[PDB]
């Protein structure tokens, strides 16, 4: 019976704290306090294949987890108290107690970072023995130690973070084992390849990951950091990632004579939630005999329940897992949106075929 | 037993 992660380590901060934080960040970056300063990517379409040939790009595995900005500052209440806050795109602030970030070449160990805004993702790695480890992967930096690098390019944005934050953290980590083992998570820089290193991610990086994955991310290294939707930031996903939740109904045809043989394969009808109580027939869920005997091996009710399905390479929906939590299937709007996402976007093949050209075009515009 |  297939069914079903990571969560923010901190605890929700009080309103009179998050308002002060919002104001402080707003004054630092020069944006609206309630407006999320982070960036959001766009769907990778065909027109981007040309884009990768006209600009320098960085590609990295798009891990699945919680995207949230990290903020090193002083506690809103107490005057001098080093504090770290994680906040998502919905502006929900979480105070991460029990964590610090060493300053470069700090003999005393009392120095701490302020006005430091990092852009990263929260993932959950699986180590040998089933032992889990929460991790924070940094892929950008909006501000560091009081300086706003949003006007700068990616190499400098990651460079300053590498020098003033990551390196002292590693230096501290390699000497202090037990101290590091108390951290709510391990902060590390995300492994990134060149825009044409796609293949390397497919055959080496991704299959050796310790956490989940859904597609790739292309980050332009020739563009400044942009709050909100970024045209240079591209999110690519193969067809199998676009999953839709349907209502499953097993239709056993009425036999010519005798009682219905349920051992025989029925029609797996998938329905979409339209109204509030009204569903509508959408498509069929393809199941072969091995998979059918597999379904009867669960010995659970199959009909009348939510299921998660994906489009295979043959453009037919296959069973993935049950959705015991979902009250209703995906609304017709969501279904339409996903169908549009599948209709658009570049295939893995047509994306790979363009790599040798992107590589040479990159080495061609290269600075001597 | 549904629409469409």
């Amino acid at each position: 019976a297939p069914s079903e992660e990571v969560s923010v380590p901190g605890v929700l901060a009080p309103r009179d704290d998050v308002r002060v934080l919002k104001t402080r960040i707003a004054k630092l970056l020069g944006t609206s306090p309630d407006t999320f300063p982070g960036s959001q990517p766009v769907s990778f379409s065909k027109k981007h294949l040309q884009a990768l040939k006209e600009k320098n790009y960085f590609v990295c595995e798009k891990s699945d987890g919680i995207r949230c900005l990290l903020y090193m500052t002083e506690h809103p209440r107490y005057e001098n108290r080093p504090s770290v806050y994680l906040f998502d795109r919905k502006m929900n602030f979480y105070h991460v107690e029990k964590i610090f970030y060493p300053v470069e070449n700090d003999k005393s160990g009392k120095k701490y970072h302020v006005d430091t805004l990092l852009d990263g993702e929260l993932v959950l790695d699986i180590y040998p023995g089933g032992k889990k480890q929460l991790r924070y992967l940094v892929f950008d930096c909006l501000a560091c130690d009081g300086i706003v690098y949003m006007s700068r390019l990616l190499d400098k944005r990651l460079g300053i973070f590498a020098k003033s934050i990551q390196k002292p953290l590693d230096e501290y980590t390699k000497t202090h084992m037990r101290e590091t083992a108390i951290f709510p998570f391990l902060t590390s820089l995300k492994k990134m390849e060149l825009g044409h290193g796609i293949l390397k991610l497919f055959n080496e990086v991704i299959p050796r990951l310790r956490h989940g994955n859904d597609g790739l991310i292309f980050t332009c290294t020739e563009t400044p950091y942009v709050s909100g939707t970024d045209q240079s930031l591209l999110k690519w996903k193969p067809k199998e990632m676009n999953t839709i939740d349907f209502m499953l109904k097993l239709e056993f045809a009425q036999p010519e004579e005798g009682d219905i043989d349920y051992s025989a394969m029925p029609e797996f009808q998938l329905g979409v939630w339209e109204g509030r109580n009204m569903y509508s027939f959408f498509a069929f869920m393809y199941v072969d005999e091995k998979e059918w005997e597999k379904l009867k091996s669960f010995n659970v009710p199959l009909s009348e329940r939510i299921v998660e399905c994906y489009l295979d390479d043959e453009n037919r929906w296959r069973f993935l897992r049950f959705r015991d939590d979902k009250r209703d299937a995906n609304h017709i709007s969501t279904v339409k949106s996903v169908l549009q996402s599948i209709e658009d976007g570049v295939s893995k093949e047509d994306l790979l075929k363009e790599m040798p050209i992107i590589r040479e075009a990159y080495y061609n515009r290269k600075k001597p | 037993a549904w629409n469409s």
